[PDB]
């Protein structure tokens, strides 16, 4: 997996660029998916300039004449099954080209070598060959172009409308060609000869290498395309398709003339998301741009609001952001026009991009820094990409610009500044607004009836309105949700339930949105869209809002700018309507709204101010997708905006909905009302109103930031309209007729049920003389509200049975559970067999089942130490599993005790913080796991009060006593799958014993993600359900987040059994398993091994108090308080009876039944039926999906292998053969090999084996040393303990150093390099991710993250990138060079020194949680001297000498970063 | 105030009479709680999800939404809240037996914490607004024209 | 893929609920594919079955048209899409047809539902 | 204490067997049996009477202060078979060790390696 490309500078064509391109490509085999054919690939493909003689001697040797301008070759993927669809492919392209007028020379057919290609990429193996058409009509090389790619877009549309398949043209044109295909990437060449002759030479080469989740390839979706070549994936192609979708109905252009309407559709089907973006690129750079402006304008950088960009670049990125909306999500790009030749990155910089150039006027990138190899007095400077940045090479006047060169000399062709000056702003509408026409607000008795008409309770006021209005931050919940879904409720669930939110498991990382903010904008812009294809100044002329939500005052300012231009629908339907009201309300509507656009309304405002008595209101939500779906399908999207006048919306949640399914500006009224109301009664105390109303929008604000960075998407724009969302319980036609594009794999209730529910609570609210709002339960339980799945009678008889240990009792705990109503997916289900019963008796024994349940994990922050120590010596008595989830553990407890208890944990968990990740907490378990997102809060990290954490907690993590410790989203480790692959090697390396498994969370897609970690190597899965538990996480993200397991268990297994992989690895489920049926259907459906959780924590005495984060649980199970801590009274028999009565009754079943063991039903997906809840229910609800059994074949339908795994083997295996006497007799060793790029984790192995034999701290420093010559691969050094030394001589690529436990590691150019060491790139991306304690010394610059979640390194670097030292707690770092911007953000812990030379710093920095000043006490000064003589001493560098030479002028160049909260804690204080 | 101090207060009910003193008349026991001794003793309530006090309660008041609007002033609207649900709320708090109906389950008197004083605050909350005039009789808007009859004049016939 | 086939499935649910009847649900076809070959067995598409009753009442023949008019608007729509490996193999309320590339003897022990009484 | 041994993998059975001992020859890996030097073939390694420290005339069992000039002869080695019985003899009191033998370049040595 990567991209590359090379270029020669000055522009002379050259074979050696050629060579060197497939040199390159035959050294990417360690980033792929190995398989165990040998020859079955995923992609490969290579991207060149066409050479001219060789076609030409073709030609000659033919019988015609060679022409004299260049010549156009084609490359075409045909039919191979049947010999008819070839002939009319061949004529349709034959009746197309000759349209023109151009001479068509002849075919040919390219020679291949079948004999490499596995088995599964032979069935489908397309006919290639080539076609030669030469220009006679004498026309310039432009013109040509255009006219090939007319003719390729007439003959795609032409060869579909006859309904072809396996039809496919890789390039047409006079230029490049494209060799691509599915083999390895080595066996390029040796499947395509021609590449090997000696004419072969170009001046440009692009080549790429991908990785994909499943295992049917198809030949027509293998990059580089047609100018473009991307590595990542885009997170907004379903919003940026529709958005499209309505561009295409208004752009024209006189260079494509008449052909023009050819051209309409632009984005076609069957393609990916770099498909369409290539296409996209394409029809945008063949109209007149160039590639960097196009580049500039789909991709675009960071508008930031700082100092350190002069305004010329901020004109044009204002200008580029008005005029297109953003392509986001991770991307490293490697395009090329006809001229220009430009690899960019993406505006966060996650893929890494590393370039050289060499004396012979040759630029090589890619994403490794060790591909070609290049003798080392050859390089003039080495260098990376940031985000946002771009590198372009001009082939035609042969020149390189870099990024500020190019910046400079693309913000020189339009005055920029002179156009960006005709937007308008909103905050001087707002002023220069008179200070009247304030109307008055409305009765109480009005308030009342118009909130009970919605369902709005009076604790949706007291509980998630008054924190919003007092603070400006939302509720906090600590506990799941044990509420029924929508579908299967009974009160007034609003419409807003049925949409759950989305998220980004391993393929796609999230967004951190508390410290990378900077990046984030929620611009709004009205009267934008327009002609994509101009450049002038009535392209710039619109309305700007600095936010999507409106407060009454600025919606009139807004609508009195408006004006005479906006036209107002009505959205309620009349309550004596009849049966189908709703239906004609619908219709009616998306009527008016498009008769009222054709006739030059430019502003729709759907507002439903007529609700009275006799008139019920359309659920906003269904009225508004109606209309921006008709607007879309009708080509009139392109002409208004769409603004809704809202009276339910009261939470974050509606807001997300509303703006996904394509609203503009979303105004809430009603909550402004309550507002108020509540103010005058004087509840909020001493705050004047427009307080309140900006906190509260703020809190909106930045809510939606939240859920919209669950999904990677920075911008509002690109998210808009896009439906990322998925509806659970919402009939198949409404969904696929009322919203753009949302999956229901389960039918729902139509609009009927709708339109019932709505007119019970209308009638309800406004015949009834209301005198108050229910109490109402949703979040907590009342005996009016909802039913809950945890009531009072259950739990006293759970804890009951469990006490007294009374098999009755707990039968009758477990029938008071199965008799509610249906509450859950579950409760459908039906168990029926055909077999006659067979004797209890006759099952296995309850010990083989009851080691087939375990606890899952909890951190020891949430729990105590007593609750989280009994769990683990209740699960370790039985033989089970346990798990000690994230925050470390305790060392101590490695020991059985004198009693016999052992107080360990068998999993071990990799959380996001690395929070006691060191080198023996990992050689401590039998099962490692990666914890990609968890069931209660998808795409977010992990919660920490301030007041939890104590001493021991603090010296437990590495952290500051009395912090606030909230974990990052994303991983920095995970940003696609071949980093984890590489992490799950790194893990199996570390331990040589364990197993690894990935936890993922139940959504739709989880099939192909599934299908795509089951290749990495990984050996057990995890699927969490929506109702999981936690300790502390926000209320939305508990209720409004997930899906059942029921999907996703059943999704996973039927895609694994697909592709013939269910054989290798497990499945195991948790989330609301509360009995023994429920075993029992998990089982059924897929699962192999099951997690309790919740239960465990009620047999030991929790009654669900849901005050977990607050630190006063009463009974002491989740509290660090020490009086409470003192009234535990858990015990772990109670947890050992629970687990035996659980069995027990799987026991019970199964016997019931008729089989003997539980691997006899596993899979059985037939011994399940679905029964309705009856004729007066009326849902449609078909299970279906989730009961279709797909056939395995020859393997069995569960894991039948022993033992894990097993990885290819690195050099850390020679060591060990090496460094014996070390091993044997105690001895200091000295080694020296040859470091290459594709050995991966070097240094891994021996750290297990020193720490086994050993321990971290058991030698002393320098006992082992081995020096490497060369490029090393990735994560360098990985987990290295005390007592090793590791010395790089050339430099690293990523991860180098990451986990350090002690170890020491120093990297510097070679000796005979004439190179300033301080000013190109050494080392990689994500640089000490969660170190422990060692030191680094690097003598160059470093990449981007650098240095994040520091706890105990010390390192020395000459340089550093964007978003350093993040988030770090312990240690110093000294860096002696420049930063980047959002520098140390989030830091809590620890000091940095920066060498400023520029005073450029008070810029960059992130100066809100550290402070900087300039060194004033020399207890400080001597350390700086320490380590910068430790520098110069290692790696013996030239400008830390220099420093260190003239030392009293430069102490004085040094600025001191010290975090805020450390500043009454230190020993010595910073002051005098 | 965050109505959570069950950690840092203790429980007491209100005034009482000795033994001595007691013997002689026929008057109550005990006493109404003063304001400030109400307001703390209000605020020992954890807000517990899944409320014990609540199941336990024959009638079923919703308990902890008038101890919190006990606990902030607002002492009217807790009338109406404590009002909408039981006719005889007063009545109530000082006969019925709170040990084995709501007293004696609550959550935090599980864990040896002592039980919040609910019957005490229904007679503070609800005898401090009869004095007030806060108590209305719930005439009838139309007088409908049928009439009913009932047997005895007890708690069930009133 | 898991995707088209609830593309497939909501376009015909979007076509049949157009004139009015009621949709009973989907049922999966039992098979044995112990008996097919292998050249035969890697193009095997998803076979099913769909239940949809009649309550507005019409007539035998009323019924059979829509039912056809039915087919062909669905075979339209997903041809629109450009959707392969999709097939009706019949719809109406007289008949069924039960085909497909095992042996001619093999036919009752693919599809066991004709086995029933 | 810094894991650097100070032994070594290699003994040598001099002419004049000034420190072979059991313990000597059981704290190897491989042997080697010196026949004659580079510098000076046919002849016994000398040592000035004034090098003949405390420390080294413990270490070789003799007296300080004295010339030490070893045999030129070995006294066990008069013929090959003489060298067989010797190889015989180290590879049985040290059963891990391997035996190299030390010869100077000249002309006919060739038989000599052949019957070694
Ligand atoms: C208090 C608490 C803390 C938790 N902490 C973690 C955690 O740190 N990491 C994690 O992956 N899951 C954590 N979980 C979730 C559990 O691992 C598991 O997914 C969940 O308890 C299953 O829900 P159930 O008990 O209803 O089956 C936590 C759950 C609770 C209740
Ligand atoms: S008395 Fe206890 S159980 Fe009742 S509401 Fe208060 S905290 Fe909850
Ligand atoms: S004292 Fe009041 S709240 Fe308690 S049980 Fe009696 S009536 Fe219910
Ligand atoms: S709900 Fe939470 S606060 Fe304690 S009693 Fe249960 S773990």
């Amino acid at each position: 997996c990567g991209v590359g490309f090379i270029a020669a500078i000055d522009g002379k064509p050259r074979r050696s660029v050629v060579e060197k391109g497939i040199e390159a490509l035959k050294a990417v085999w360690h980033r792929g998916a190995v398989d165990a054919d040998g020859k079955t690939g995923d992609g490969a493909g290579i991207h060149v300039a066409v050479p001219q003689k060789f076609f030409k001697d073709h030609v000659k040797v033919i019988g015609h004449r060679a022409p004299d301008n260049k010549l156009a070759v084609g490359q075409v993927f045909l039919p191979r099954i049947s010999l008819d669809a070839q002939e009319a492919c061949r004529c349709i392209v034959e009746t197309e080209i000759l349209a023109f007028g151009y001479y068509i020379y002849g075919w040919r057919q390219v020679p291949i070598n079948v004999d490499i290609i596995g088995e599964k990429a032979n069935a489908t193996r397309p006919e290639i060959e080539q076609i030669i058409v030469g220009n006679n009509k004498g026309v310039s090389d432009e013109q040509f172009e255009l006219d090939l790619y007319i003719i390729r877009r007439r003959i795609e549309k032409a060869v579909k409308g006859e309904q072809i398949n396996d039809f496919y043209i890789c390039s047409l044109s006079a230029r490049s060609i494209i060799y691509k295909g599915m083999f390895l990437a080595e066996q390029l060449t040796t499947f395509y000869p021609d590449l090997l002759d000696e004419r072969f030479e170009s001046d440009f080469a692009i080549y790429h290498q991908r990785y994909s989740t499943n295992t049917f390839p198809t030949w027509p979706l293998a990059q580089p395309f047609r100018m473009l070549a991307h590595n990542g994936e885009i997170n907004t192609v379903k919003g940026n398709v529709n958005w499209m979708k309505a561009h295409e109905t208004r752009m024209e252009h006189p260079a494509f003339g008449t052909h023009m309407q050819d051209l309409k559709p632009v984005i076609g089907v069957g393609l990916s998301d770099s498909g369409s973006l290539d296409t996209v690129f394409e029809v945008m750079v063949r109209a007149g741009r160039t590639a960097p402006m196009v580049k500039m304008m789909l991709v675009p950088q960071a508008l930031t609001s700082s100092q350190t960009t002069p305004d010329n670049h901020k004109a044009l990125i204002q200008y580029c952001n008005s005029v297109m909306e953003p392509w986001d999500g991770p991307a490293a790009l490697a395009m090329t026009d006809g001229r220009w030749v430009v690899g960019g990155m993406d505006r966060n910089g996650l893929r890494p991009m590393r370039y050289t150039i060499t004396t012979d006027g040759l630029i090589i990138g890619g994403s490794e820094t060790g591909m070609v190899k290049i003798d080392e007095t050859q390089v003039i400077e080495k260098g990376r990409l940031g985000p946002g940045e771009m590198i372009a090479v001009d082939l035609q006047s042969g020149k390189l610009y870099r990024d500020r060169e190019l910046k400079d000399h693309l913000a020189t062709l339009k005055p920029w500044d002179k156009w960006v000056q005709n937007t308008t702003h909103l905050d001087e509408l707002v002023k220069t607004a008179s200070l009247k026409g304030e109307p008055s607000d409305m009765d109480k008795a009005e308030l009342r009836r118009r909130q009970q008409a919605f369902g709005l309770t009076m604790e949706d006021m007291e509980l998630i309105l008054h924190p919003m209005v007092e603070d400006g931050k939302e509720a906090i919940g600590s506990m799941g949700d044990d509420s029924p879904i929508a579908v299967l409720s009974d009160k007034y669930r609003g419409l807003h339930h049925f949409f759950r939110q989305n998220f980004s498991q391993v393929t796609n990382p999230p967004i951190d949105s508390l410290r990378e903010r900077r990046v984030m904008s929620l611009k709004t812009r009205l009267g934008n869209l327009g002609n994509i294809l101009d450049e002038d100044e009535t392209q710039t002329r619109l309305l700007q809002l600095e936010s999507p939500v409106l407060t009454t005052a600025e919606f009139r300012a807004m609508r009195d700018y408006m004006g005479d231009t906006a036209a107002e629908i009505d959205a309620t339907f009349p309550v004596d309507g009849g049966p189908e009201a709703l239906r004609d309300a619908l219709r009616r509507i998306r009527q008016e709204t498009e008769d009222a656009v054709r006739g030059g309304a430019t502003h729709v405002i759907l507002t439903d101010e007529a609700m009275g008595p006799a008139r019920a209101a359309i659920p906003a939500i269904l009225a508004t997708g109606a209309v921006h779906t008709h607007l879309i399908r009708s080509n009139l999207r392109t002409f208004t905006s769409l603004n809704v006048r809202t009276a339910e919306g009261l939470d974050t949640h509606y807001f997300a909905v509303l703006i996904g399914v394509g609203a503009t500006t979303v105004n809430a009224y009603l909550a402004q009302e309550a507002i108020a109301e509540r103010h005058r009664r004087g509840l909020f105390g001493s705050m004047p109103l427009e307080k309140g109303m900006a906190n509260y929008k703020k809190a909106i604000d930045d809510g939606l930031l939240k859920i919209m960075s669950k999904m990677g998407i920075s911008v509002i724009s690109s998210y808009r309209g896009g439906g990322n969302f998925e509806a659970i319980g919402l009939s198949r036609a409404l969904v696929a007729e009322h919203f753009p594009a949302m999956v229901s794999r389960i039918s729902g209730i139509g609009l009927n049920g709708i339109q019932k529910k709505v007119l019970e609570q209308h009638a309800t609210a406004y015949n009834e003389e209301v005198v108050a709002l229910p109490v109402g339960g949703f979040y907590r339980f009342r005996k009016s509200g909802d039913r809950h799945g945890w009531e009072g009678g259950v739990i006293h008889t759970l804890q009951q049975a469990v006490t007294n240990d009374s098999y009755t009792t707990f039968k009758k705990y477990s029938e008071q559970v199965n008799k509610r109503p249906p509450m859950q997916l579950r409760d459908l289900l039906e168990l029926r067999s055909t077999k006659a019963p067979v004797p209890v008796d006759e099952v296995e024994s309850i010990t083989a089942i009851r080691k087939r349940f375990i606890t899952p994990g909890m951190s020891m922050g949430a729990l105590s130490p007593e609750a989280h120590g009994t769990l683990n010596v209740a699960m370790n008595r039985i033989g089970a599993k346990s798990d000690s989830g994230e925050g470390g553990e305790d060392p101590a407890r490695f020991r059985p005790d004198k009693n016999g208890d052992n107080w360990n944990s068998a999993i071990k968990q990799v959380a996001s913080g690395r929070f006691g990740v060191t080198a023996e907490y990992l050689n401590q378990c039998r099962e490692l796991e990666i914890k990609v997102a968890q069931g209660a809060k998808p795409g977010e990290g992990g919660q920490l009060p301030g007041f939890k954490v104590t001493e021991m907690i603090a010296r437990l993590r590495h952290s500051t006593p009395g912090v606030m410790l909230i974990s990052p989203p994303p991983h920095h480790d995970i940003y696609s799958i071949e980093d984890l692959a590489q992490l799950i090697y790194d893990l199996k390396q570390i331990n040589p014993d364990a197993k690894v498994t990935v936890k993922l969370v139940s959504r739709s897609g989880i099939g192909t993600i599934a299908a795509g970690v089951a290749k990495a190597n990984a050996d057990i899965i995890l699927i969490s359900g929506n109702s999981g538990g936690t300790g502390a996480s926000p209320q939305t993200s508990i209720k409004f987040a997930g899906l059942p397991w029921e999907m996703g268990l059943s999704e996973v297994h039927q895609v694994l059994t697909l592709n013939r992989l269910r054989h290798r690895v497990r499945l195991r489920t948790d989330g609301g398993l509360k009995t023994g049926r429920d075993i029992v259907i998990a089982a059924m459906l897929g699962a192999e091994e099951f997690g309790i959780g919740t239960a465990s924590l009620i047999a030991m005495g929790c009654i669900m108090v849901r005050q977990c984060h607050s630190n006063t649980c009463p009974v002491g199970v989740c509290v660090q308080d020490d009086k409470l801590r003192q009234k535990f009274v858990g015990t772990p028999e109670k947890v050992v009876n629970l687990f035996t009565f659980l069995a027990e009754e799987v026991r019970e079943i199964l016997a019931g039944l008729g089989f003997r063991s539980l691997n006899e039903v596993i899979g059985r997906t037939d011994l399940l039926h679905q029964v309705s809840r009856g004729a007066e229910h009326l849902d449609d609800l078909d299970l279906n999906p989730r009961l279709a059994q797909v056939d395995p074949g020859e393997n069995a339908r569960y894991c039948t292998l022993q033992g894990r795994n097993e990885v290819p083997d690195t050099l850390d295996a020679r060591i060990v053969a090496d460094a014996r006497p070390l091993f044997e007799e105690g001895e200091k060793m000295q080694l020296a090999y040859n470091a290459r790029n594709t050995q991966r984790a070097i240094g891994t192995r021996l750290s297990s084996m020193v720490t086994r034999k050993f321990g971290m701290f058991g030698l002393q420093p320098g006992h082992i040393t081995i020096r490497l010559r060369g490029t090393a691969g990735q994560s360098l050094g990985a987990f290295a303990v005390q007592g090793i030394k590791l010395e790089v001589m050339g430099d690293a690529n990523d991860y180098v150093g990451k986990g350090l436990s002690g170890g020491t590691i120093v990297v510097r150019p070679t000796t005979s390099s004439p190179l300033e060491t301080n000013k190109n790139t050494i080392i990689g991306n994500t640089v000490l991710y969660g170190a422990t304690a060692g030191k680094l010394f690097a003598a160059g610059q470093a990449g981007e993250r650098f240095a994040v979640r520091n706890s105990g390194a010390t390192v020395v670097v000459e340089g550093c990138g964007s978003n350093g030292c993040e988030y770090m707690t312990g240690g110093t770092a000294v860096i002696l060079g420049r930063v980047g911007d959002n520098f140390a953000a989030g830091m809590t812990g620890g000091m940095a020194y920066v060498y400023d030379l520029d005073d450029s710093l008070p810029l960059y920095i992130n100066d809100e949680s550290v402070i900087f000043q300039r060194i004033e006490v020399g207890h400080y000064e001597s350390q700086l001297k320490h380590l910068i003589e430790e520098h110069v001493t290692e790696t013996q560098s030239r400008f830390a000498a220099e420093i260190l030479n003239d030392w009293a002028r430069e102490v004085t160049k040094f600025w001191q970063v010290v975090p805020k909260e450390m500043l009454n804690r230190l020993e010595v204080p910073v002051h005098l | 105030q965050r109505m959570l101090g069950f950690v840092h207060t203790a429980q007491r009910m209100p005034d009482k009479r000795p033994a001595a003193e007691r013997r002689q008349d026929f008057a109550e026991i005990y006493a109404r709680f003063s304001d400030e001794r109400a307001n703390e003793q209000a605020n020992r309530c954890s807000q517990c999800g899944v409320p014990f006090c609540q199941v336990h309660c024959p009638v079923s008041n919703n308990i902890p939404d008038w101890l919190k609007l006990t606990s902030e002033g607002r002492l009217e609207e807790a009338y109406e809240v404590s009002q909408a649900t039981n006719n005889f709320p007063e009545i109530c708090g000082r006969i019925c037996p709170q040990d084995r109906l709501c007293e004696g389950n609550c959550v935090i008197e599980q864990s040896t914490h002592g039980a919040v004083t609910i019957g005490s605050v229904e007679k503070y909350i609800n005898d401090t607004a009869w004095d007030q005039g806060w108590v209305k009789p719930r005439t009838p808007s139309r007088e409908l024209g049928l009439s009913v009859g009932v047997i005895g004049a007890g708690p069930a016939g009133l």
